[PDB]
């Protein structure tokens, strides 16, 4: 049933620096690679509304 | 010279002076924080060295 | 390695019951791509 989507990749996670981002959907990927600001525990869940 | 120079110096170019270690093939560091000379650790945006 | 990061993949259904099953087989190549960064750290991402 699909629980897992994707994974995060780098060396800082912490913006100072550049970070990787992979996802999925019902289908497609995307891959991206911004010097990111993530949170404590960040994740992507069905987000319905 | 006949397109990137400019009369008042062409200062957009800028490269890196400083690292701790040697890069490896193909690495690309953007971060602009700073770097230590001398021994004493140092915090923000400035010191002596 | 070296300027370039790369993934391969396989999915095989199992009726055992609670672990990482037994047999063989391996992974085929799915895609490259040249990120440069450096890395050290990765996590996962599930769904509610
Ligand atoms: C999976 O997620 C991507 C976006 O992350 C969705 O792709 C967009 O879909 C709409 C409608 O087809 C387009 O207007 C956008 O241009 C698409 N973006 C890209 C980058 O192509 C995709 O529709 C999602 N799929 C499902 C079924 O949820
Ligand atoms: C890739 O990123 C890691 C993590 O920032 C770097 O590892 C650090 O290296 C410096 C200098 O040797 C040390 O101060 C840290 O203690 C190291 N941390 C860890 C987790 O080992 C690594 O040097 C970077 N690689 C390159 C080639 O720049």
């Amino acid at each position: 049933s699909n629980i897992i989507r994707g994974w995060i990749f780098g060396t800082t996670l912490d913006s100072k620096t550049q970070s990787l981002l992979i996802v999925n959907n019902a289908t497609n990927v995307v891959i991206k690679v911004c010097e990111f600001q993530f949170c404590n525990d960040p994740f992507l869940d069905v987000y319905y509304h | 010279n006949n397109l990137d120079s400019k009369v008042g110096g062409n200062y957009n170019y800028r490269y890196r002076l400083f690292r701790k270690s040697n890069l490896k093939p193909f690495e690309r560091d953007i971060s602009t924080e700073i770097y230590q000379a001398g021994s004493k650790p140092c915090n923000g945006v400035e010191g002596f060295n | 390695i070296d300027g370039y990061f790369k993934i391969y993949s396989k999915h095989t259904p199992i009726n055992l019951v609670r672990d990482l099953p037994q047999g063989f087989s391996a992974l085929e190549p799915l895609v490259d791509l040249p990120i440069g960064i450096n890395i050290t750290r990765f996590q996962t991402l599930l769904a509610l």
